[PDB]
RNA sequence: GCAUGGCUGUCGUCAGCUCGUGUCGUGAGAUGUUGGGUUAAGUCCCGUAACGAGCGCAACCCUUGUCCUUAGUUACCAGC
């Protein structure tokens, strides 16, 4: 969490290379030993700690909070540390349009309520040639269950990776929670983590954080559940 | 007896309508037989003003039915005539 | 270029309008007869809209069902026009003729019904458009999946051919399995003569 | 019995074939088997899925054969002696399939279509 | 027949042709519909600022080739 052997032994000081680079993150950072940039150590978690500030200053607002950030490699702790009754989440690949092309994707989800409930049936090809589409509606809208608003706070773990959801969430005004490395920039992301995505270890120890958080705010929000009727301890 | 109509979802389901509806009522009427079928193919011009080899070519078909009683002791089936002829079938006697 | 809708689905989808059986010396003084009460009835029968015109022969005289979405029109004060009528069928039609009447219950629902509509608007000098984009989604609130309407003619122009070709929904044509209606009615204006056809597609199987 | 119902159709014909044992007795429509088919080869080919099957001498074979033309009506004995020989057991079967003599031959006339003369022939044009 | 409806030829039974919403562009546009593999086929798979939908292709229809059931006169002759 806040302790300082997390970030010691997770790997989070390391950069990508010295070529690989760009001086609008230049700031925040503290050397080039042995021709890898080197992060910053101590304006990490003063800007860490009040991420999560605001994370639970929404969780215990009843709204949503979106997990993304999909590599097969090293986002199955997105996968693993998600998908409870709070927080979204995305497995496959960002769709282009879907903050701003939402009216489309509430029809696409109209197939999703069905096709798990139409395999009760299941001629011999024909059930293959339905419950092979199955499969890639699992693949990308398994995640959303969620129909109706937007999501009020996005997570972005790497900011480098998907420029997509940055710029529709800009178009619409909804806080973008990003993680920023060396090589991307710090523009279009609102609430910066300047840390590492080069280890299961620092991909792991951000979202920590972040999912215990939103517990403590739906703790919270059932701490405030009673506050919604009776007035007493509100 | 003898049967002729146009379409066979009517002439071979009017002929379970005859062997129900007369042996019923007793006397023995053995299973229809088939006949041979007309078949008439008609090549027709299609353009008005000419170009040959477009064409259109259609076919009108007659299909045939056969019954056979045993024995004849039932004036049934002879009010029970306008019952069995419906739309387009129709039937010449053969009391055999 | 599009071969008849009906043509090729006499069978799977729809059947004949006209049943009786006739033998080879017979059959060419029954279709004369058939021909020319067509053209007798809708003559007769412009207003009280008339879809479809059935004739069975059953044995030695006739049956006729002449349908309409408006009954009460042909039928008037208990068959003024029925028994006048049927007086006078007989007179092209040597045989006694019987003359029934049905509903037609969603008459926006039927492409005859729905086009005679359209020559009417076409000649009261209504635009060719707002009288079609208003005959497409009255014809969608209730029933149908799928109209096509192409009107094509003179169109008020000068020397113009064009054709207004306006579609909702979904038309399938190269499926025998399904189910569809066409008719062309046309219309005389005060220039040119206009065509008008129709593709309701109800459902299919 | 013995007596065995064989049939057989190609091009058009069909043939009644009847095998039952004895010595040598073909006899087809009241007639020898030289007598019948005048002057061809197919004399022989009548006698090829017999002749495989090492059965030549042990059977009556009686043969009525209708429609088709000359020498495929001698086709029809053939593809029709061939099911007849196969109602005893499975032993023949791997000895017919490998000969090709159990399929029935398909290919059948083809129809005159509008705007070419024959099947597939078409006017000259220039 | 250059005032037009109706009906047919033609490219060509060729594999294409467009729309909704979204984003890029001052705009005419464009993207979907491109890439890798494959197919008679814009037929499929993997990819991917696009996600979908329609017309088409395929199948649905007819006929020919195997067998089964129902049927036996005017058709049929193994047994008698
Ligand atoms: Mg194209």
């Amino acid at each position: 969490q806040v302790n300082m052997r997390d970030m010691l032994k997770a790997g989070v000081h390391f950069g990508h290379q010295t070529r690989y680079w760009n001086p609008k993150m230049g700031k925040f950072i503290f050397g080039a030993r042995n021709k890898i940039h080197i992060i910053n150590l101590e304006k990490t978690l003063p800007m860490f700690n009040e991420a999560l500030t605001f994370v639970e200053r929404l969780a215990a607002g009843k709204n949503k909070i979106l997990f993304v950030g999909t590599k097969r490699s090293a986002g199955k702790i997105v996968r693993e540390e998600a998908a409870r009754c709070g927080m979204p989440y995305v497995d496959h690949r960002w769709l282009g349009g879907m903050l701003t092309n939402y009216k489309t994707i509430r029809q696409s989800i109209k197939r999703l309520r069905d096709l798990e409930t139409q395999s009760q049936d299941g001629t011999k090809k024909e059930a293959l040639m339905r419950s092979r589409d199955l499969e890639k509606l699992e693949r990308s809208l398994g995640g959303i269950k969620d129909m109706g608003g937007l999501p009020d706070a996005l997570f972005v773990i790497d900011v480098d990776h998907e420029r997509i959801a940055i710029t529709e969430a800009n178009k619409l005004g909804i806080p973008v929670i990003g993680v920023v490395d060396t090589n991307s920039s710090p523009e279009g992301v609102d609430y910066v983590i300047p840390g590492n995505d080069d280890a299961i270890r620092a991909v792991q120890l951000y979202l920590n954080s972040m999912a215990e958080a939103v517990i403590r705010g739906k703790q919270g929000a059932a701490t405030s559940a009673d506050e919604f009727v009776e007035e007493a301890p509100a | 007896i003898r049967l002729k109509a146009f379409d066979h979802r009517l002439i071979d389901q009017s002929t379970q309508e005859i062997v129900e509806t007369a042996k019923r009522t007793g006397a023995q009427v053995r299973g229809p037989i088939p006949l041979p079928t007309r078949k008439e193919r008609f090549t027709v011009l299609i353009s008005p003003h000419v170009n040959k080899d477009a064409r259109d070519q259609y076919e009108i078909r007659t299909h045939k039915r056969v019954l056979d009683i045993v024995q004849p002791t039932d004036k049934t089936v002879d009010a029970l005539m306008k019952l069995d002829l419906a739309a387009g079938v129709e039937v010449q006697i053969s009391l055999g | 270029q599009k071969v008849h809708p009906n043509g090729i689905r006499l069978g799977i989808v729809k059947e004949h309008t006209s049943v009786w059986y006739a033998d080879r010396k017979n059959y060419a003084d029954y279709l004369f007869a058939d021909l020319k009460v067509r053209e007798y009835l809708q003559d007769k029968l412009k207003s009280a809209s008339v879809s479809r015109i059935d004739i069975h022969r059953p044995a030695q005289t006739a049956r006729i069902t002449i349908h309409t979405a408006r009954p009460g029109i042909v039928i008037g004060k208990k068959g003024e026009d029925v028994e006048k009528l049927r007086q006078d069928l007989t007179k092209q039609m040597g045989v006694p003729v019987h003359i029934n009447i049905e509903e037609i219950r969603k008459p926006e629902l039927d492409a005859m019904l729905v086009a005679q509509s359209v020559a009417q608007q076409l000649e009261r000098r209504v635009m060719f458009r707002r009288a079609m984009k208003r005959a497409v989604q009255n014809a969608m609130r209730i029933g149908a999946k799928g109209i096509k309407i192409q009107v094509s003619g003179r169109l008020g122009g000068a020397e113009i051919a064009r054709t207004e070709w306006y579609r909702e929904g979904r038309v399938p044509l190269h499926t025998l399995r399904a189910d569809i209606d066409y008719a062309t009615y046309e219309a005389h204006t005060t220039y040119g003569v206009i065509g008008v056809k129709v593709w309701i597609f109800k459902g299919e199987v | 019995a013995t007596q065995n119902y064989g049939t057989g159709r190609r091009k058009t014909a069909t043939a009644r074939v009847f095998l039952r044992p004895g010595t040598g007795k073909i006899s087809i429509n009241n007639r020898g088997l030289d007598q019948f088919f005048g002057r061809e080869t197919a004399r022989m080919v009548v006698r090829q899925p017999l002749e495989l099957t090492e059965t030549v001498e042990k059977f009556d074979i009686f043969v009525t054969v209708v429609g088709g033309g000359v020498s495929g009506q001698a086709g029809a004995i053939r593809h029709g002696i061939t099911r007849a020989l196969i109602e005893y057991d499975e032993t023949l079967r791997s000895s017919l399939r490998k000969a090709g003599y159990v399929t029935r031959d398909a290919r059948e006339v083809e129809r005159k279509k509008v705007g070419l003369r024959k099947a597939r022939k078409r006017p000259q044009y220039s």
